[PDB]
RNA sequence: GGCACCACCAGGAGUGGAGCCUGCGGCUUAAUUUGACUCAACACGGGGAAACUCACCAGGUCCAGACACAAUAAGGAUUGACAGAUUGAGAGCUCUUUCUUGAUUUUGUGGGUGGUGGUGCAUGGCCGUUCUUAGUUGGUGGAGUGAUUUGUCUGCUUAAUUGCGAUAACGAACGAGACCUUAACCUACUAAAUAGUGCUGCUAGCAUUUGCUGGUAUAGUCACUUCUUAGAGGGACUAUCGAUUUCAAGUCGAUGGAAGUUUGAGGCAAUAACAGGUCUGUGAUGCCCUUAGACGUUCUGGGCCGCACGCGCGCUACACUGACGGAGCCAGCGAGUAUAAGCCUUGGCCGAGAGGUCUGGGAAAUCUUGUGAAACUCCGUCGUGCUGGGGAUAGAGCAUUGUAAUUGUUGCUCUUCAACGAGGAAUUCCUAGUAAGCGCAAGUCAUCAGCUUGCGUUGAUUACGUCCCUGCCCUUUGUACACACCG
């Protein structure tokens, strides 16, 4: 399966209400603002993390999102 | 251990002057490369020294380390019936480094 | 005996101290006008061992897999040879070893 | 230490030891004839 | 002689375990944590790291001058090939060695293991270990041999990172019942680390907000 | 309630049936040393034992019994010994025999020391198992006098206590996940005479059209990094789009992609626990036993292989989707030495073979080596026949290793050519480069691999579901158990 864990899930929604205006509904321009916002040990912690956050991103745009 | 005066003269004398002794664990061993004896007669020779408390021994991967105590010193002092200038080379004060 | 085709071989258990050494000789021999050939990467070599687990034979049967590897670079200088054993001692770390060939 | 004292007395008593070391051991790093011829002169 | 490179590296590693564990034998009453063998040009340089540097170099040296003679004679070493350095270790609370042999001293000299015990868990921690834990089993008075273990702060388990903050050392205590076997985990704390990561793999430092400006309709600044 | 090919469904290959290899029990034995007995004992102790190993058996040596004493002792305490007897022995072991050495040492006391001797139910460490299942814990707050409890849950979802969500809980930690190693992508960087290529020198063969195959090339003092190697990075995050869903966590389809099953595979792996296994791994150990006619250690010979039998891991096969006979001819993981005590060994020459011999290369991306491996493919012989399937058992002979091959180490040659004609009740493993075949290398190793650990060649059938069997986890429940049903 593709669940992803709380330590992505609770780590990225950190991100969008901190830093919402600059983020956007696209992988690979989110994937480069993380990494010089977060300080993220690995390579692909970081992708997982803009992966998600673009999730919540493309999410909020349809309504209100839970834990935002 | 029986012993030829002579070959235990050399294995004092080794014991000496560089005061340590390292020997490899094989009785039958011709030459222990550093006292012109048997192996064994070292490890025994220096076995009754450590049993009188002139020498501490180490055991470490099947390998005897031998050193002498400022006790041994004054021991092989007079039974060698040697010079009375001691310190035979460990014992030298050559001085640590910092 | 003056500039030779000189080589050096570098061999050592782990690549960051290697590759060090290995730029810090490139970079030497970049400000001084030497011509060089390197670094090339040997392909590294595995050491691998493989015991049981167990100390005496009861369990199942486990194996442990152990590994050594083993990475070799050699550089090619064309210099004097007392120009290259000087720079031995410029870039001189205790994990790499070091043997010069003429 | 199986009992409700030897314990307490193990913490209280363990834990000054180490109080006590620290700062000794913080005040130990702030202030930081020959032989061979003798058996040759036989000339 | 000739050897091959396989079999040389191999050597180098098998020397270091030899000689390692000869300390360890000899200069366990003085905190032995471990070697470091600095090979260089028409040297062999070794750094011995050990709780207490006098009893390595006491009575003007004799002590090391007579013990790196016995390496000499032992790997048949040139005498001026080999030279020994005797360095304090600078956190003695953070080498689980020192502590393991540590405590093994005081647990010969019969004091109570709840109080060597928590001697060794407060001053790990006071050194500035983010955790530690310390079991020791085998058999005291009782026919029957237990373990205790005492933990404290945080420990992780599993992955690499234990690898990378976490030294460990087990000895044995020879009792008159028995062998008492005593083992101590030190996390060390990744900040502090100054060669590998700086932090755990899930740590995640998120930035603050640098926004709450005001914004004024449009000037232009010229300069 | 839930999960699981060490459970099942659909299936695949089988095992159990035969011969043989090997392990276990038993029997036997001079000894056939020993541990382990469901999973988690039985090709396991890296245990493939000729000697050694070795712990067993029948015999024979040595002290390698330190040290304080006491005795003895230079008018010699003691050690070595030719020759003959004795002995398996050219063991002065011992006996006749007189020579030699000289306070090292002989006897008693204590004290040692050494034990593959006993105790793994006295212990450390290590390892296996519960279990790699998903579980464990504290702060504040709520409940209770308390031990405790909630948090840690109806439901959905996930490989997962992993998430959504419901919520007297809120916010967290270990474990999981993250992490690390490896495999798959990069005509985008960095270079490579120990890697490869095109050109270019020089050069061969075939048709002459200037073409097609080569050799050579460590000075062509060339060009390049795609193939090869490896370091710095990039790249996948379920990306985009459709469906379902509490429109949530997610799941299933397409498209793009090297990769969309956690991308494939592993390494590590929580809180406790077991009288699980090892003192036969340790100069790791407590205690007991033994310690000179040794239970130490060594030498010789045998045994661990011994054979009316039961059991387990396997290898060959029962044929034609095949055997042979020629011919075609492709990998990857790896290893390799010196004055040794001898490594990998091409190439040449002998030999039917096995094997022998002379040189040379390689401490290695250089040489063995493109390890020209086997299945496999083509063309033939065979023709349903215990046959040219199968190759036990055995006779005679030839080589290798080793001090030593007898109870055949192994290999080779000729001959004999057995059961077996697809295997009862039962039962194992397995979902994609997987299973199954098929070999090769590394470990043990003087010799011996039907064994393991890996690697690659050819390469599928059938689910992608469930709790019916089996095992485990959770919730509720009962309890006179808590040394916890071995109660
Ligand atoms: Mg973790
Ligand atoms: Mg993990
Ligand atoms: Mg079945
Ligand atoms: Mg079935
Ligand atoms: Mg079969
Ligand atoms: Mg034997
Ligand atoms: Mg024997
Ligand atoms: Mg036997
Ligand atoms: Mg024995
Ligand atoms: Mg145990
Ligand atoms: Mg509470
Ligand atoms: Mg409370
Ligand atoms: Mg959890
Ligand atoms: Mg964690
Ligand atoms: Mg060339
Ligand atoms: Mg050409
Ligand atoms: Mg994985
Ligand atoms: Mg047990
Ligand atoms: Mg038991
Ligand atoms: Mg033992
Ligand atoms: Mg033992
Ligand atoms: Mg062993
Ligand atoms: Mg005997
Ligand atoms: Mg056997
Ligand atoms: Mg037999
Ligand atoms: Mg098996
Ligand atoms: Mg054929
Ligand atoms: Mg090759
Ligand atoms: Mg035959
Ligand atoms: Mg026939
Ligand atoms: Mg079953
Ligand atoms: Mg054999
Ligand atoms: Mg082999
Ligand atoms: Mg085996
Ligand atoms: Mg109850």
């Amino acid at each position: 399966g593709r669940v992803r864990t709380k330590t992505v899930k609770r780590a990225s929604k950190v991100l969008i209400e901190r830093f919402y205006p600059k983020l956007t509904l696209d992988f690979e321009t989110n994937k480069r603002l993380t990494s010089e916002i977060a300080v993220i040990q690995s390579k692909r912690l970081r992708n997982k993390i803009a992966g998600y956050t673009t999730h919540l991103m493309k999410r909020i745009q349809k309504g209100p999102v839970r834990g935002i | 251990m029986l012993i030829p005066k002579e070959d235990r003269k050399k294995i004092h004398q080794y014991l000496f002057q560089e005061g340590v002794v390292v020997a490899k664990k094989d009785f039958n061993q011709p030459k222990h490369d550093e006292i012109d004896t048997r192996n064994l007669f070292v490890i025994k020779a220096l076995q009754s020294l450590t049993s009188k408390g002139y020498v501490k021994t180490q055991f470490s991967w099947q390998y005897y380390y031998y050193t002498l105590t400022d006790e041994g010193v004054e021991f092989l002092r007079t039974e060698l019936n040697i010079p009375e200038g001691i310190l035979p080379l460990t014992r030298l004060k050559n001085a640590p480094a910092e | 005996q003056q500039i030779h085709k000189i080589r050096i071989t570098l061999t050592s258990t782990k690549v960051k101290q290697l590759e060090n050494v290995s730029a810090n000789i490139i970079r030497n021999a970049a400000q001084y006008n030497i011509v060089k050939k390197g670094p090339v990467r040997m392909p590294t070599k595995v050491l691998k061992i493989t015991t049981r687990k167990t100390p005496n034979g009861e369990g199942s049967k486990t194996w442990d897999a152990y590994e050594m590897r083993i990475h070799k670079r050699v550089i090619d200088l064309q210099a004097p040879a007392s120009t290259v054993k000087r720079i031995t001692q410029i870039t001189i770390e205790p994990g790499v070893d070091v043997e010069v060939t003429i | 230490g199986q009992s409700d004292k030897r314990e307490l007395e193990g913490e209280v008593e363990g834990t000054e030891d180490a109080e006590a070391e620290l700062e000794a051991e913080a005040e130990e790093n702030d202030e930081s004839y020959l032989a061979e011829l003798e058996l040759s002169k036989q000339e | 002689a000739i050897l091959s490179k396989k079999k040389k590296l191999v050597a180098d590693g098998v020397f270091y375990a030899e000689l390692n564990e000869f300390f360890t034998r000899e200069l366990a009453e003085q905190g032995y944590a471990g070697v470091e063998v600095r090979k260089t040009p028409s040297k062999l340089e070794v750094i011995v790291k050990a709780s207490n540097t006098q009893g390595v170099l006491g009575e003007q040296g004799r002590r090391i001058h007579e013990l790196t003679s016995l390496i000499v004679k032992r790997f048949k070493l040139s005498p001026e090939g080999i030279a020994i350095y005797a360095e304090r270790v600078e956190e003695r609370g953070l080498s689980a060695a020192v502590q393991a042999e540590a405590l093994k001293a005081k647990l010969l000299s019969g004091l109570p293991i709840r109080r060597a015990a928590y001697g060794v868990l407060r001053f790990a921690m006071g050194a500035g270990a983010k955790g530690v834990e310390v079991v020791i089993s085998g058999k005291l008075r009782a026919a029957r041999a237990k373990s205790q273990k005492y933990a404290d702060g945080f420990m992780i388990h599993s992955g690499q990172p234990t690898r990378d903050f976490i030294d460990i050392a087990i000895r044995h205590v020879l009792m008159r019942q028995g062998v008492l076997g005593i083992k101590v985990k030190i996390m060390k704390d990744p900040a502090a680390n100054r060669f590998g990561p700086r932090a755990l793999p899930d740590a995640v430092k998120i930035a603050e907000a640098k926004d709450e400006d005001e914004v004024i309709p449009a000037p232009t600044v010229k300069s």
